[PDB]
């Protein structure tokens, strides 16, 4: 019958890792790398779009850094297609909370609950795992600020500066040496970009292969507002700390 | 891969097979049956010095009337107790009556063969399921995850049941008395473990019809034991 | 009976690659070649008819297609794969968008829809990928106008001009040198027809190629009139005439 | 290897099954020829019966699908009908839902559709079967479109399946490039199928008698088979000239 | 409407002696004012030293008793052929007889 | 071999090997034999016991008053089919106030059986049936294979060694149908049928079991002091 | 739905699927429990692979599953996840039926339940995950410490350890720990778990947590300072 | 049930509910506690139908003590009260809808202020500085409306619940035994053992 | 290869070799035949006595559908009593809506239709069984054969099994010599010699011969089993012939 067909998406390894799970973080390290970094006074999220060509629309593109809500946003890494699935997921779980307690959800809350999404396709139903992984920046009055990373095996964990997809091991390391806690928003910005620059695998780190956004408690009062860069905008920030 | 209802060339279904070498790697269980009642015991194999031995719990109650003892993958017959006592009393419900031993019996052995593609593999866990009833009286059923079910005068199952069991077949006379029982599944037991027999690392119990199913205290299976280790002693 | 296939088709392999993407991707790759081109005022869409008979009669195979008044589709891959996701494509303008809105949806949500549909096919049970990749042109209000490319993963890219299938490679080095911000409709329509005169081998005319424009609003292909606010269709085919006039000033 | 034995691609990007579905399609050993007249659409299909135990009036591959619609069928009987049952129910549930008598090329695209999702649903095989539809629309005038395994389908002028299809399609060809017309100018359905097994005849080379072949004709609202007498009719016609 | 019940009369009388028990009931079935039959049994003989009457609406009665007689019938079937006791057999009444608690059988049995 | 994964799959001859599997655990089972004349049936069966603490396994199961079987190979696929019969001549009883029929019952073994050797994941019954039943066409004797093929019989045997047994009755097959309105002479004739496949061992009082209907006769099963008689 | 048996037998008697999700716990970071006279402490390992951690907001390895109960584990962290989520509905479920808290034994039993289900339910893997579950049952002043395991055995233990260089962790307390006479305060079985777990640790900074669960719904995180004067001290006696 | 009232002041709420409780014609009860504690600061008293008030109150109060558990946090008066809102709104257009009518009296930790929202069976809420259910509003609301100040202390906010307690003994024809009283302020839930 | 592991896979040749197969199980089957007269039908079939034991004319294969139609089948005689149920379900439906009585070539399209469903699907197994079977409707007789791929046609006689090769060539003589037809009662007196003739493929052990007939001036176009003196005849004819 069937049976001869089936991968067994969902098993251990004689060692005791998840196959899938191993297979999708493989193909997840060839994607272009995304960096957060939390800062007192903000967060800052950077990513670099895969070989771009001069003929894409870059300006109404988004393969990067998308809008969960008002408070809270997502870089990406891995499969676009099977994030935006996961993404629209959150959206909705995200209003859910909103009409259910009349108030917004908290960061770490969201971030479990598509974590949890991820942790299902790898235990039961036999599917493939989602090729995804996170970088979550948000922001409620709880914990303030807050930067989290999940992966296809559902797990997530709390972070102060963090990448994923490619070359994160460098990345990582640059992160660690030049991180300080009392470090501020535009700080942050001069260092997710000069580790971007140094980790990329392109010849030269231009305003058309990058993603920007921040969450700043820079709004009138107290409030948090997302900036999602624009094109222009990106090519300003490159020239102000020193890259082109 | 393969069918999980599959037949060997031999007439044998693989997965039941199978169980039964997870049951022959299982702890020591023994039970046997006389006119004064049934003896239940178990080796309790701790892993470790730490663990509480108290907490290991192989001989568990279905009802007054009936007790069970098991070996093999005992966490498998955690949901085989749980029917079996709502077999029990929901018998009990309909008819104002004990159920029989056998009647019990054959109801945890309808379990056994509903796995397929229901739960996907059988039982890993073989249960000695002892009881009194009116009908028939004392009663010692050996339940296996085939279905099938024997009734025996003794039975052990687990690790050391060749041994134990050609053990049994000498020492089981139709006269043997509760006491005489008691002592003969402590010295059995006693001579198929690996570490040396205690009332910690083994226990006791029994069914009769005035007291229905009781679990021994370790202070009274210690006695016990006293009492076997002088009388083996006195030849 | 029953689809006992509850388990993926599609799986991430060691290296992680995810191989029947891949293979259909290469589905594509072996595909006739068509095109897209955005203007200023308008985009443009384009293929070659390759006609698997002379018997056959090639008008009745459409492989540009109207999914709403201001949008159309072109493909190159697996044909019969295009033409169910067209069926479905349409449905879905409808169902999740123009029932609950009272309007065509834009493009880029369309196009979304899509995506998502080629991305389900790629991890639900019992099924292979679509082996098609799309070029969806089309005009909304308040995004103006657009064009994209939808693969077999289910991910898209928005384009101001690119290639798919057979020659796609040569393609979009020409395009690169042709291709400007200022550009208008005819001239995007001559850079397209020139583009795809090299990746054919056989007849070059109106009746071996399929174009169609999005462009400005048809208030004659309507069908009535008397509300001001409906204007008509931007999404137009052109004929194997109009084709045929545009070859001569080629 | 198991990528040959259900529908999921090839390193290369085919799909093994399909095309040994389309190699089943050859299985009977039967030619079948399609043309359009300007009133008529009629369809040829060689009739072979080697069994002499058999009762040939029910040995047949043309399938009346709706009044107006006939269907002929390349590929092994069980599949033939497997698709002729289910185009009759698709052509009746059609006229209850929309009021009118379903198209040949609706009917045409709707089966191509149901081959398509064989070829991409795994626990459903393709039907080892060319199908072959002919009418007269209301809209349209004489119409053939020819679906397969593959889903694909389309509308022709005229149309050969079967073994010796190349021969036949380039006979018919080369007759369209002399006429430079889409059709067979000719008033009566009769000399329309004369036509017809004239050009089979010719691309074959082999002769036909009654019982050898098998005829479908599609008229203004009716298709309709040939019975052996009326083809006999026919192939005298022929002959005498 | 359609009234799914109906009255066909009859009156049954059991009394247990101290060896002995007996189960009467009249032989008359009716509806409104006709008779329907002057001997229509309605005290059966269940098995096992069991003797029964559903006595009201005859259609439930008659379905009620062979519901019973197959109660027995399964109960040796399923526990060795143990003699079913007039307790253990009242008990199991109780429960078919409870399982159309929301459209009962509208009957007064007695055994 | 390569053809034997499961019950779906024919091999290049044409065989069914999951079934043909089925068919030797009823060849690995104890012996029973079935006989019949033209007044009662009568079923014998050789129980087998784990050792010499243990019982001895049960081979007759009654399904009806009219009706019951004794059986050879997995016990609870018996327990199963049994049961399905007691329903089936349940409702038979219920619904059409009717004796099932004997050769009905055998249909109904046979379909039931045949569900279970066409369709993917089940498995073959791993038992073989001798049913015996007496109804409105006087004594019957069915033998029922897990492949679904439901016989019925003068006299068989199935189990271990049966063949021995099954030549005996082929030998007295013009004597045993005589023996009319003699239940206790027909029985001998199944006990000594039965005798013809014992090696070693010897038919004991806690060993045999015996099963008889007939005219006036409801299935009743022997077993212990009660088969002393024959022994 | 996705039917296929996952967890099934080999030749040998053994259930692979249910032994290779051992071998996930066994790389876990380490879990350690000690119960004491009037106390129960759950020691766990951080792996200092990970800095740039931001500590306040990661999941914290033990989890209150009640205000009497708590649970810590070792093994794959998403799937703990999903056992704590049940075994927390299930508390609330218990009292609101039953009017009283679960028992430590009662919650340990049904999670244990959840993990055997999953070793022979269709289309399913075993947990990777083994639990420690302690606490104090209501209006009761006995510790209670159990441990579960992907097959759904479970026991009681006076201490005991899981997850990676457990076997090291567990030797040190056969040696250390005396039953007649277990750590009659909350310093002495607080320090023997941070003895333990330094066995294997590594540094004693930000590596080692501990929870200290007390009766009557007492249950204290140790902070960071509070545990390195315990690492302090341990060294200094250590030195001689 | 019949009874129940509520008055937010400075610094905490005061709910005020009756104690009886009947079946057909007699007084079953003359000391029930008709609310559940849902969190440390949040208290919800109730009023309706037999049996659906407890059963209702039981549920609201496992899902907010699981929250709590689950996040290691209170949930603000206001959150749990649309939480509240939701399900009796989700209920009404039920199979057979939850006949319960409720007052959630909490304290805002964060905000540092006392809250009372009222809840109808329809899933009607209002945040008021003083609430009632049924006909008790029909009595109290002139005292309330004459004597209330936001100012109020918690010892005035008894003086004047007293009043509207004598009020509807004197104008009530139905004897509901008396009220317990419960406040809820910063520090938590307490009860007025004497009233 | 692997190709022939698996139902409803086609190989590369275009076949389906699990239906293949299926066919192996029926040529090894007994004999059964079926032959067309002037106003109806006549089934026959060898049935082997494996045993003295087997009691005579008990263990009937030939089997009825509706009123008016007679199956008879060659190979794994399970599977055809599946087939012969669900044309019964068939044949049911079809006169609950239509009120006649299903037509013969209503009737094979029905069987033909579920044979060929179950080589769609590696989930189920093809059947093990040839059909032979057929009646009498409103325009007539007719005879039909339907094969495990679902493959049916009409005939003027049909023959499959063990000895299906002797039998045919035993029909084609009838064909030819009687242009104009055969008789019922002939039909009945041919069907069993054929029968006797086929029964040298499996002359090892003895046999029985079972045989039935549709016809409209016989059996008033019902099905019925031959028996008693007309079957003694039959065999009487068939026995006379081989010697
Ligand atoms: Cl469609």
């Amino acid at each position: 019958g069937s049976r001869r067909y089936d991968s067994r998406t969902t098993i251990f390894s004689p060692e005791g890792r998840l196959y899938q799970v191993e297979y999708a973080l493989e193909s997840i390290s060839h994607a272009g790398t995304a960096i957060g970094i939390m800062a007192s006074d903000g967060i800052v999220l950077a990513a670099e779009r895969k070989v771009t060509s001069t003929l894409l629309e870059q300006d109404t593109s988004t393969e990067k850094l998308y809008k969960l809500n008002d408070k809270i946003a997502v870089a990406v890494a891995g499969l676009t297609a099977d994030a935006e699935i996961l993404i629209n997921t959150a959206r909705i779980h995200a209003q859910n909370y909103l009409k259910t307690y009349n108030e917004d959800i908290p960061v770490e809350i969201l971030v479990r609950r598509l974590s949890d999404i991820k942790q299902g396709y790898t235990q039961h139903g036999g599917l493939r795992p989602f090729g995804v992984s996170f970088i979550y920046a948000g922001y409620d009055d709880r914990y303030g600020y807050q930067l989290y990373t999940s992966n296809p095996s559902g797990n997530y964990t709390g972070w102060k500066a963090i990448s994923v997809g490619a070359n994160t091991s460098a990345a990582q390391t640059l992160l660690q040496m030049d991180y300080k806690d009392d470090m501020k928003v535009d700080d942050a910005i001069e260092l997710a970009l000069k580790t971007l620059s140094k980790t990329t695998d392109s010849s030269a780190l231009t305003y058309d292969r990058l993603e920007f956004a921040t969450i700043r408690k820079g709004a009138n009062d107290g409030e948090v507002y997302q900036k999602i860069f624009k094109p222009q905008e990106i090519k300003d920030i490159l020239v102000k700390t020193g890259i082109t | 891969d393969r069918g999980v209802s599959t037949f060997s060339p031999e007439g044998r279904l693989f997965q039941v097979e199978y169980s039964l070498e997870a049951i022959k790697l299982g702890s020591t269980a023994i039970g046997i049956a006389t006119k004064e009642g049934v003896v239940l015991g178990v080796e309790k194999r701790a892993t470790s010095p730490l663990l509480e031995s108290d907490s290991i719990e192989k001989i568990v109650e279905i009802d007054r009337h009936i007790g069970c003892a098991m070996s093999g993958l005992t966490a498998d017959a955690r949901s085989m107790i749980e029917h079996a006592r709502t077999a029990a009393v929901t018998h009990n419900l309909y008819y104002d009556e004990d159920i029989n031993v056998e009647s019990l019996t054959q109801s945890v052995c309808d379990l056994a063969l509903r796995f397929g593609e229901l739960m996907s593999r059988p039982f890993g866990v073989a249960l000695l399921i002892a009881g009194h009833d009116a009908d028939d009286g004392y009663q010692l059923f050996h339940a296996e995850p085939s279905g099938t079910f024997y009734r025996y005068n003794a039975k052990a199952i687990g690790s050391g049941s060749e041994g134990a069991q050609a053990e049994l077949l000498n020492e089981w006379h139709s006269s043997l008395t509760l006491k005489e029982a008691e002592l003969l599944v402590l010295k059995i037991l006693k001579q198929v473990m690996e570490e040396k027999l205690d009332e910690n690392n083994a226990q006791l119990s029994c069914i009769t019809k005035q007291d229905g199913f009781k679990i021994y205290d370790n202070e009274k299976t210690a006695e016990l034991i006293k009492e076997l280790k002088e009388k083996e002693a006195a030849e | 009976m029953t689809d006992r296939y509850s388990f993926s088709l599609t799986t991430f392999s060691p290296s992680g690659k995810l191989g029947q993407i891949d293979y259909a991707l290469t589905a594509v790759k072996q595909g006739v070649t068509s095109l897209g081109i955005k203007a200023t005022n308008g985009v443009v869409i384009a293929t070659e008819k390759k006609s698997s008979s002379p018997l056959a009669m090639s008008e009745t195979l459409s492989k540009v297609s109207l999914l709403t008044p201001d949008i159309g589709a072109v493909y190159s891959g697996m044909g019969p794969d295009y033409r169910v996701l067209v069926d479905k494509s349409r449905k879905v303008a409808h169902t999740s968008y123009k029932r609950i809105y009272g309007e065509y949806p834009p493009t880029k949500l369309l196009v979304s829809e899509v995506a998502k549909i080629m991305q389900e096919a790629t991890q639900s049970g019992g099924v292979r990928p679509f082996g098609v990749s799309l070029l969806i042109a089309g005009h909304d209000e308040f995004n103006g106008f657009s064009l994209y490319q939808v693969d077999p993963s289910g991910s898209y890219f928005p384009w101001k001009a690119t290639a798919i299938g057979k020659g796609s490679v040569a393609a979009k080095t020409f395009l690169e040198k042709r291709w400007n911000d200022e550009l208008e409709l005819e001239d995007a329509i001559h850079i397209a027809l020139l583009t795809l005169k090299e990746s054919v081998e056989g007849e070059f005319n109106g009746d071996t190629i399929e174009l169609a424009i999005i462009g400005d609003e048809n208030p004659d292909l309507l069908g009535y009139t008397g509300i001001p606010t409906d204007k008509g269709p931007r999404f137009r085919k052109l004929t194997s005439q109009e084709i045929n006039d545009r070859l001569e000033a080629l | 290897g198991y990528d040959r034995h259900i529908t999921i691609f090839s390193p290369e990007g085919r799909l093994y099954q399909v095309e040994y579905a389309f190699k089943a399609t050859n299985q009977t050993n039967i030619n079948s020829l399609a043309v359009r007249g300007k009133d008529c659409t009629v369809v040829i299909s060689q009739k072979k019966v080697p069994d002499k135990l058999l009762d040939p009036t029910t040995v047949s591959y043309i399938f009346c699908i709706s009044r107006t619609i006939g269907m002929v069928v390349n590929g092994p009987i069980p599949d033939a009908r497997n698709a002729a049952l289910r185009a009759k129910a698709e052509a009746a549930e059609f006229r209850y839902k929309y009021g009118y008598d379903m198209p040949c090329d609706v009917l045409a695209k709707r089966m191509a559709n149901l081959s398509q999702i064989y070829t991409q649903r795994a626990y459903m095989r393709p039907l080892g079967v060319i199908l072959t539809f002919v009418s007269v629309d209301e809209e349209l005038g004489p119409s053939i479109y020819k679906t397969d395994p593959a889903g694909y389908y389309v509308g022709y002028k005229a149309t050969a399946t079967g073994p010796k299809q190349q021969e036949i399609t380039t006979n018919l060809e080369n007759h369209f490039k002399k006429s430079k017309i889409d059709h067979i100018n000719e008033e009566s359905w009769e000399k329309v199928v004369e036509f017809a097994i004239t050009h089979m005849i010719d691309a074959l080379g082999t002769e036909f008698s009654k019982n050898d072949l098998e005829v479908g004709v599609a008229t203004k609202d009716k298709f309709f088979t040939l019975s052996a007498e009326n083809i006999e009719e026919r192939l005298v016609a022929i002959a005498e000239q | 409407q359609f009234n799914p019940y109906g009255d066909n009369g009859g009156t049954i009388l059991g009394i247990a002696g101290e060896d002995f028990a007996v189960l009467a009931g009249d032989t008359r079935n009716i509806t409104d004012y006709s008779i329907n039959s002057r001997y229509e049994p309605k005290v059966f003989d269940c098995g096992d030293n069991i003797v029964m009457s559903a006595n009201g609406f005859a259609a439930d009665g008659d379905a009620l008793v062979k519901r019973f007689k197959n109660s027995v019938k399964w109960y040796h079937f399923d526990h060795n052929d143990k003699k079913l006791s007039i307790n253990s057999a009242a008990r199991n009444i109780q429960h078919l007889l409870y399982s159309r608690r929301f459209f009962p059988y509208y009957v007064y049995n007695i055994i | 071999n390569n053809y034997d994964g499961d019950t779906v799959t024919f091999s290049p001859t044409g065989r069914l090997f999951q079934v043909e599997y089925a068919l030797e655990a009823i060849k690995q089972g104890s012996v029973t034999v079935g006989l019949r004349s033209n007044t009662h049936a009568v079923l014998v069966a050789l129980k087998r016991n784990a050792d010499e603490l243990s019982s001895y396994q049960k081979k007759i199961i009654k399904c009806d008053e009219h009706m019951g079987l004794s059986l050879a190979g997995l016990a609870p696929d018996a327990r199963v089919l049994s049961n399905y019969l007691r329903q089936q001549c349940n409702y038979s009883s219920l619904v059409f106030n009717r004796k099932l029929a004997v050769e009905r019952a055998g249909h109904l073994l046979c379909d039931k059986a045949q569900k279970n050797t066409q369709s993917y994941g089940g498995r073959p019954y791993g038992v073989g049936l001798l049913i015996i039943g007496y109804d409105k066409s006087g004594a019957h004797l069915l033998e029922f294979q897990p492949s679904g093929n439901v016989t019925e019989l003068y006299g068989t045997a199935i189990g271990a060694r049966s063949q021995g047994a099954k030549t005996y009755l082929e030998r007295t097959l013009d004597t045993f149908i005589k023996i009319d309105g003699n239940p206790d002479e027909l029985i001998k004739a199944g006990v000594e049928a039965i005798s013809q496949s014992l090696r070693d061992e010897s038919l004991t009082v806690d060993n045999l079991s015996i099963a008889i209907v007939g005219k006036d006769t409801p299935f009743t099963i022997y077993d212990g002091e009660a088969v002393a008689k024959y022994i | 739905g996705y039917d296929r048996a996952l967890s099934i037998f080999s030749p040998d008697g053994h259930i692979f699927q249910v032994e290779y999700a051992l071998e996930a716990v066994k790389r876990g970071t380490c879990a350690v429990g000690v119960k004491g006279k009037n106390c129960v402490v759950l020691g766990c390992e951080r792996r200092s692979t990970l800095k740039l951690q931001d500590t306040r907001i990661t999941p914290s390895k033990v989890s209150k599953i009640d205000s009497h109960v708590v649970l810590s584990f070792s093994g794959l962290n998403a799937d703990s996840r999903i056992l704590i989520e049940k075994a927390r509905v299930e508390a609330q479920s218990h009292r609101l039926t039953l009017e009283d808290p679960v028992t430590v034994e009662y919650l340990t039993r049904y999670v244990a339940g959840v993990q055997q289900r999953y070793t022979q339910s269709g289309g399913v893997r075993p947990f990777g995950v083994s639990t420690l579950i302690a606490g104090f049952d209501p209006r009761d002043d006995e510790p209670k410490l159990y441990q579960t395991e992907p097959s759904g055995i479970y026991s009681s233990w006076s201490a005991q350890t899981i997850g990676r260089n457990s076997k090291t962790v567990r030797e040190f307390l056969e040696k250390n720990y005396d039953r007649k006479e277990p750590p009659a305060t909350v310093e002495e079985c607080v320090k023997l778990t941070v003895r333990s777990l330094l066995e294997v640790v590594q540094t004693g900074a930000k590596n080692i947590e501990i929870t200290v669960v007390k009766p009557d719904s007492d249950i204290v995180a140790l902070s960071s300072e509070e545990i390195n004067q315990y690492v302090t001290q341990i060294e200094q006696e250590k030195q001689e | 049930m019949d009874i129940i009232l509520g008055i937010r002041v400075q610094d905490s709420v005061i709910l005020a509910s009756s104690k009886a409780v009947t079946r057909g014609i007699s007084v079953l009860k003359d000391s029930d506690d008709k609310t559940r504690q849902l969190s440390p600061h949040t208290l919800m008293s109730f009023a309706g139908e037999a049996g659906d008030t407890v059963q209702f109150a039981e549920y609201i109060q496992a899902n907010i003590q699981l929250y709590s558990i689950r996040e290691d946090y209170e949930l603000s008066p206001q959150a749990v009260s649309s939480f509240v809102r939701q399900e009796l709104a989700k209920s009404i257009r039920s199979r057979r809808p939850y006949q319960v009518n409720v007052l959630i009296g909490g304290y805002d930790k964060k905000k540092n202020k006392p809250e009372l929202y009222q809840i109808d069976y329809l899933g009607t809420k209002v945040e008021l500085p003083y609430g009632a259910h049924g006909y008790s509003g029909f009595y109290t609301f002139s005292l309330l409306d004459h004597h209330y100040r936001p100012d109020m202390t918690t010892e005035e906010g008894l003086d004047l619940l007293k009043l509207c307690v004598q009020e509807l003994e004197k104008r009530m024809p139905m004897d509901f035994k008396g009220v317990i009283v419960k406040i809820v302020d910063k520090d938590g839930i307490r009860q007025v053992d004497d009233f | 290869t692997g190709y022939d592991l698996s139902n409803s896979v086609f190989s590369p040749d275009g076949r389906n070799f699990q239906v293949e197969y299926a066919v192996k199980a029926v040529e090894n089957g007994t004999t059964s035949i079926g032959i067309k007269c002037n106003d109806g039908v006549v089934f026959a079939v060898e049935k082997l006595i494996t045993s003295k034991l087997l009691v005579p004319q008990k263990n009937v294969k030939i089997q009825v559908v509706d009123r008016h139609i007679g199956c008879v089948y060659s190979g794994l005689i399970p599977d055809g009593r599946h087939l012969v149920n669900r044309g019964r379900e068939e044949a049911a439906s079809f006169k609950k809506l239509y009120k006649t009585p299903i037509p013969i070539p209503a009737f094979a399209d029905r069987l033909g239709q579920y044979v060929q469903a179950h080589t769609l699907y590696n989930s189920v197994r093809p059947f093990g069984v040839s059909t032979i079977f057929g009646g009498v409707d409103k325009n007539g007789a007719h005879l039909y054969m339907l094969e495990p791929s679902g493959s049916y046609w009409g005939y003027k006689g049909a023959a499959t099994g063990k000895g299906r090769q002797s039998a045919k060539a035993e029909l084609e003589k009838l064909v030819d010599h009687h242009p104009e037809g055969l008789s019922a009662r002939e039909a009945v007196k041919q069907a069993a010699k054929i029968i006797y003739l086929a029964h040298e493929d499996n002359k090892e052990k003895d046999f029985e011969l079972e045989i039935s007939w549709c016809s409209l001036s016989e059996t008033n176009g019902l099905h019925k089993f031959v028996k008693g003196d007309l079957l003694q005849e039959a065999i009487d004819f068939a026995q006379k012939e081989i010697n």
